[PDB]
């Protein structure tokens, strides 16, 4: 982009397209934060098997996915790339976007998620069997919260995440490259104009995203093997797609 | 092929 008046329009544009496409309103999820699950919920989820755990976490990451694949079709220059490469790009971010705006949802007050409409600490999701994970993703959420990242910061981190040049299997490299440089002069340039640069320094290093979602698709894996037909029978066909 | 559709819709 040439000038200001083009890089402010993808700016306002860019933070139209997240907030149509969010699943839950940020006040709506604020209001909620004294709504915690009790103990006795705790240990009711707890006590659920591990792919009935593993099927609803699954349903609800599937929803989630579907709100980005939403946010990606309102970037302009996105809905220009190829088909193979909107496909490469959402494969690699979808999960890695959802990553991202689970900070939201978070609460680093007392450490606690959104999750099937009360809040609940990571001990919530102990019947998975991927603490590891799940204390990532909470670490991860936690870090995220300390930046008190805004909703515009959101909508420009989370374009920028999902419009990467490096992705593998990119067939026109150069435009997704052109398109991520006008995306960070974007974000930039509304860091720049709210004075708050001193983000950049302090946002999660390259290659967290990757391990989160690398972690994801190893439990995966791991409880695929142990329970084929659950995932054949009763996973969604967008997570299988994405992630089998 | 899911992703296909929801983008294609």
């Amino acid at each position: 982009y040439a000038s200001l008046t083009e890089i402010e329009h993808l700016v306002q544009s860019v933070c139209k397209s997240y907030r149509e496409t969010c699943q839950l309103r940020l006040e709506d999820l604020l209001r909620q934060r004294s709504n915690i699950f009790s103990r006795e919920e705790v240990t009711g989820y707890q006590r659920k098997s591990m792919w009935e755990m593993w099927e609803r976490c699954a349903h609800h990451l599937t929803e989630a996915i579907q709100y980005v694949v939403e946010f990606a079709k309102r970037l302009s220059g996105f809905m220009e790339l190829c088909q193979n490469d909107q496909i490469v790009l959402l494969k690699a971010g979808a999960m890695e976007v959802v990553l991202v705006r689970m900070c939201r949802a978070y609460n680093a007050d007392n450490r606690t998620v959104f999750f099937e409409g009360k809040y609940g600490g990571m001990e919530l999701f102990r019947a998975l069997g991927c603490s590891e994970l799940i204390s990532s993703i909470f670490d991860f959420s936690h870090s995220l919260s300390a930046l008190h990242f805004s909703e515009d910061e959101i909508a420009l981190y989370t374009a920028l995440v999902l419009i990467n040049a490096h992705r593998p299997g990119l067939q026109e490299k150069r435009k997704v490259e052109q398109l991520q440089y006008n995306l960070e002069l974007a974000f930039h340039h509304h860091l720049c104009k709210t004075h708050r640069q001193s983000i950049l320094a302090k946002l999660p290093p390259k290659g967290k995203l990757r391990s989160l979602c690398s972690q994801h698709v190893e439990r995966l894996q791991i409880f695929q093997h142990l329970h084929p037909i659950v995932v054949q029978a009763a996973f969604p066909p967008l997570y299988k797609e994405l992630f089998s | 092929k899911i992703l296909h559709r929801l983008l294609q819709e």
